[PDB]
């Protein structure tokens, strides 16, 4: 009942050997059941009794189920595996519901013994013995050895794949209009033919299996739309995200909160009305995972609200190679954005959310074409094409800062949607001095081990001050500099400074950053009328 | 039949990841695998294979068909040692013209034992099929092993091109040619085609001009008036640049910026004033003296956006002292793509640089990671791919360097 087909050519790690952890003992009705189930599978062919004429060894531990709770068994191969060679990298990206295209109908078949169905490269199955004990470790075990790709063995799933692959290729090729997907144990199958074609197509896939061995089970274990895909409900002609549940309890402790928060993480990509805040504030202080912390007004009001929008349904369209591909993007708040994909306006494929980036120091254009660019390799991934953007800022602005940013930047194809808030430059520091404004020379200073510092500006016109500041730093007594010539300053100023930092300001122009105090000065600049910093050397 | 072809000394073949690919790209790159697979090029593997190394589809003009690139370059330097000592006179030809000859290289087998590090992955939209996964039964395109095992069929194929025309160099570079001769632009051209005609009997199917690159010097401004900014910008200008030409001084005029003056204030050169920056202008007028290409340090490209579709570059082994420097203007059809003019420029810069010391330098790219693995594909077009790192351009850099001499008029072609 195994195969006919061909074994990959398995080998150990780089000069490494087979294990040989010695047997765990295991009671007397333990031993029957192993003795009881592995008696079958020799038979089966799966694995073969073989004598001392094997130096390795694998544990086998012998535990129930749930289905039939009688002994079923489990072999730990941890060890063999971490000997066992490096193999290609399995699909451990899957396809996405916006991706899909809509089919007629859609099946699922379950390859069970997927494993124990493909054969097991004849040379290694040496390596993958396990001995069955017995009562007392009295007389000696029973040994035996994988002819099958054993379950939970490294090579399992790259191999079963790849065989699967090959034996589908004949069926591929004799129809394409029946698109395949194997996931793990299951392959998923779909198609534009009436039920009554595809029904027989399916069965000949079923016997066109069984022909190699691998079998589908009976009309028990058989699977029925719509499917649970990874948080959504897969319908063939409409996809539909399965109902999120926030549970209802009277005592929190802090891993429920965690749990909770990220929950609701995730739900904020399709639901972009969710919110965390409050349950995030709780988490703070927290002494342990189990500690109980009680939920504050604010985070028993948004867990609330954020319950009845869970409510609403979201369901949706799969992805028509025939219309536009767009994408929108909303800014909505510093840093945090938000996107929608969709084809028919208002019928979206795929939202999301990208969490607030907060960096060293950036703008919100710049921040603007970071969402822009990975929505194109989302894109790029899910559909092989890169959508067109309607984005809120004005093809002026765009134009104004790229072209001449430092930085080499892009977006795609987009075209421009006025829906507030637009994203725009904050202020844009003059390209020449301010002929009738005041120039205030500025500089601060300190001494970096005490942290004491000064800082101030004389103006041309007769304006000075000093500050002095305690625990502070150069940078900041610098910053702190050109931040006073800005509060005493009128609409219209001139800064000269031999701040460093002040020129990469001059250069990136950054309208949020990570100190409160470049943030101040940020403000400071969106105020003026006019702007004009200029760095010469210092000393 | 095959040479015997090793990794260097404890190194493993490379497991680099497949990036998404677009639609047309991974419809183009099935077919001219199935075919490269039909033509015993190479051949379908198994999930034993843990190698992998990247492949996209790019399109040179003259061209509605598409040319498949595999990235060799983490190979590449896992390949050991196996050349030529490069044609010191290629950089003196009136017209250098690149021929692409990569396709004599499926003629030759590649070592058995080899075979697997080559392994590639064509990759699926959505994930919905795996990768269809292969590895070169033949010397593969932009691999450096290829050039070198094929070196002496190229040797014998060219010769008696290079006899009849003792006047034109061949340097040859990964799957490139480079032919530089002095006949005009017309007897120039003829000639190409006389070598790829040659060429062509066999199988193997850019015009720049070496003499015409010239490393333009540093001007500094010479305004109407000067007022306080002015100077504070030349100071600085000129402060860093000490750096690089350590006679260049700011004594003086650093004297005339002892006041807390309006920035627009006009300031009076004084004499010596003038004489300092007289002499800043001498030192400028030439390239630095002490600056010799090392063979035994790499060569390093940086570049600097300077905006409005202008950037700048210096090619050097040792900080501030560069080899050559230069000026690029984005092309006709890049207005609003620096990702484009990005790699136009960083294509014409490897390109010079392998005219000039015949090999790539390490690219330094004011580009965030990010945004230039997302698009540079789009517009790539060459057969080799030099190594990069991408970086923050320093405020003054930008500065000075914008700073180079510009044609008189240009180039008064009528
Ligand atoms: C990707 O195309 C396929 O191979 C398969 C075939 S079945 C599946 C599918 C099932 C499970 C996971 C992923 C897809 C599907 C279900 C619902 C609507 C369309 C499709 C479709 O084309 N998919």
């Amino acid at each position: 009942p195994i195969s006919p087909i061909e074994t990959v050519p398995v080998k150990l790690k780089p000069g490494m050997d087979g294990p040989k952890v010695k047997q765990w003992p295991l009671t007397e009705e333990k031993i029957k059941a192993l003795v009881e189930i592995c008696t079958e599978m020799e038979k089966e062919g799966k694995i073969s009794k073989i004598g001392p004429e094997n130096p390795y060894n694998t544990p086998v531990f012998a535990i129930k189920k749930k289905d039939s709770t009688k002994w079923r068994k489990l072999v730990d191969f941890r060890e063999l595996n971490k000997r066992t060679q490096d193999f290609w990298e399995v699909q451990l990206g899957i396809p996405h519901p916006a991706g899909l295209k809509k089919k007629k109908s859609v099946t699922v078949l379950d390859v069970g013994d997927a494993y124990f169905s493909v054969p097991l490269d004849e040379d290694f199955r040496k390596y993958t013995a396990f001995t069955i004990p017995s009562i007392n470790n009295e007389t000696p075990g029973i040994r035996y050895q994988y002819n099958v790709l054993p379950q939970g063995w490294k090579g399992s799933p790259a191999i079963f794949q790849s065989s699967m692959t090959k034996i589908l290729e004949p069926f591929r090729k004799q129809n394409p209009d029946i698109v395949i997907y194997q996931y793990m144990d299951d392959l998923y199958v779909g198609s534009d033919l009436e039920i009554g074609q595809h029904r027989t197509k399916i069965e000949e896939l079923r016997q066109h299996l069984l022909r190699w061995g691998l079998t589908t089970p009976d009309k028990k274990h058989q699977k029925e739309p719509p499917f649970l895909w990874m948080g959504y409900e897969l319908h063939p002609d409409k996809w539909t995200v399965q109902p999120i549940v926030l549970p209802e309890k009277d005592s929190w402790t802090v891993n429920d909160i965690q749990k909770l928060v990220g929950k609701l993480n995730w739900a904020s990509q399709i639901y972009p009305g969710i919110k965390v805040r409050q349950l995030c504030k709780l988490l703070r202080g927290t002494k342990a995972l189990t500690e109980v912390i009680p939920l504050t007004e604010e985070a028993e009001l948004e867990l609330a609200e954020n319950r009845e929008i869970l409510k609403e349904p979201v369901h949706g369209v799969y992805y028509d190679p025939s219309k536009d591909l767009i994408a929108e993007i909303q800014k909505q708040g510093q840093g945090q954005w938000t996107y929608q994909i969709y084809q028919e306006p208002f019928k979206n494929l795929k939202t999301g959310k990208y969490a607030r980036m907060r960096g060293a120091h950036t703008n919100d254009v710049k921040q603007l074409t970071e969402a822009v660019q990975k929505i194109t390799t989302e894109s790029i991934v899910i559909w092989g094409k890169t959508p067109k953007f309607k984005l809120p800022i004005q093809k002026e602005t765009w134009e104004t800062w790229w072209t001449e940013y430092w930085q080499a930047t892009w977006i795609p194809e987009w075209e421009f949607v006025n829906t507030p808030p637009l994203v725009k430059l904050w202020y844009q520091l003059e390209k020449e001095p301010i002929v009738g404004a005041e120039t205030f020379y500025v500089d601060g200073a300190a001494n970096r081990e005490t942290k004491l510092g000064k800082a101030g500006y004389v103006t041309n016109r007769g304006r000075q001050k000093v500050v002095t500041l305690t625990d502070t730093t150069n940078q900041k007594t610098e910053l702190q500099a050109i931040y006073l010539a800005l509060q005493d300053s009128g609409l219209e100023v001139n800064i000269v400074t031999d701040s460093q930092y002040a020129l990469g300001i001059i250069q990136a122009q950054p309208d949020q950053s990570e100190s409160e105090l470049v943030n101040q000065i940020i403000e400071q600049l969106i105020k003026k009328e006019k702007v004009y910093l200029a760095w010469v050397p210092a000393h | 039949e095959t040479v015997p072809v090793k990794l260097k000394p404890g190194m493993d073949g490379p497991k680099v990841k497949q990036w998404p690919l677009t639609e047309e790209k991974i419809k183009a790159l099935v077919e001219i695998c199935t075919e490269m697979e039909k033509e015993g090029k190479i051949s379908k593997i198994g999930p034993e294979n843990p190698y992998n190394t990247p492949v996209f589809a790019i399109k040179k003009k003259d061209s509605t068909k598409w040319r498949k690139l595999v990235d060799f370059r983490e190979l590449n330097k896992r390949t050991q040692d196996f050349g030529i000592p490069h044609p010191a006179g290629l950089k003196k030809k009136k017209s250098v013209t690149v021929l692409d000859v990569g396709d004599a290289y499926f003629s030759v087998p590649l070592d058995e034992d080899f075979r697997k590090y080559t392994a590639f992955t064509i990759p699926s939209i959505n994930n919905e099929t795996p990768g269809i996964r292969y590895q070169y039964n033949v010397l593969p395109q932009g691999w450096k092993g290829s050039p070198a095992i094929f070196q002496s069929s190229m040797t014998k194929i060219l010769e008696p091109f290079r006899k009849q025309n003792p006047d034109i160099v061949i340097y040859q570079y990964m799957d490139d040619l480079y032919v530089g001769s002095d006949l005009e632009i017309g007897q120039h051209r003829t000639k190409i085609e006389e070598l790829r005609q040659h060429l062509l009997r066999w199988g193997l199917t850019y015009e720049l001009h070496p003499d015409k690159w010239t490393v333009q010097p540093i001007v500094l401004p010479e305004k109407d008036s000067w007022t306080v900014n002015d100077i504070q910008k030349l100071v600085g200008k000129l402060n860093w640049a000490s750096q690089i030409y350590p006679g260049i001084k700011v004594r003086q005029l650093c004297k005339l910026l002892r006041g807390t003056k309006a920035l627009t204030e006009v300031i009076p050169l004084t004499e010596e004033a003038e004489l300092e920056l007289a002499e800043n202008r001498e030192i400028l007028k030439e390239p630095v003296h002490g600056v010799y290409y090392d063979p035994s340090k790499d060569l390093i490209a940086e570049i600097q956006k300077q905006g409005q579709g202008q950037w700048t570059y210096q090619i050097y082994q040792e900080p501030f002292k560069n080899l050559k420097t230069g000026k690029y203007a984005r092309m006709r059809g890049a207005h609003t793509n620096d990702v484009k003019q990005l790699t136009e420029a960083v294509q014409k810069i490897t390109t010079e640089s392998i005219v000039i010391w015949g090999k790539t330098p390490k690219f330094k790219l004011p580009i965030q990671k990010e945004t230039w693995e997302t698009w540079w594909t789009e517009y790539w077009q060459a057969t080799w791919i030099p190594e990069w790192e991408f970086v923050n351009t320093p405020p003054l850099v930008k500065l000075w360097y914008q700073l180079e001499k510009e044609p008189i008029v240009g180039a008064e072609t009528f």
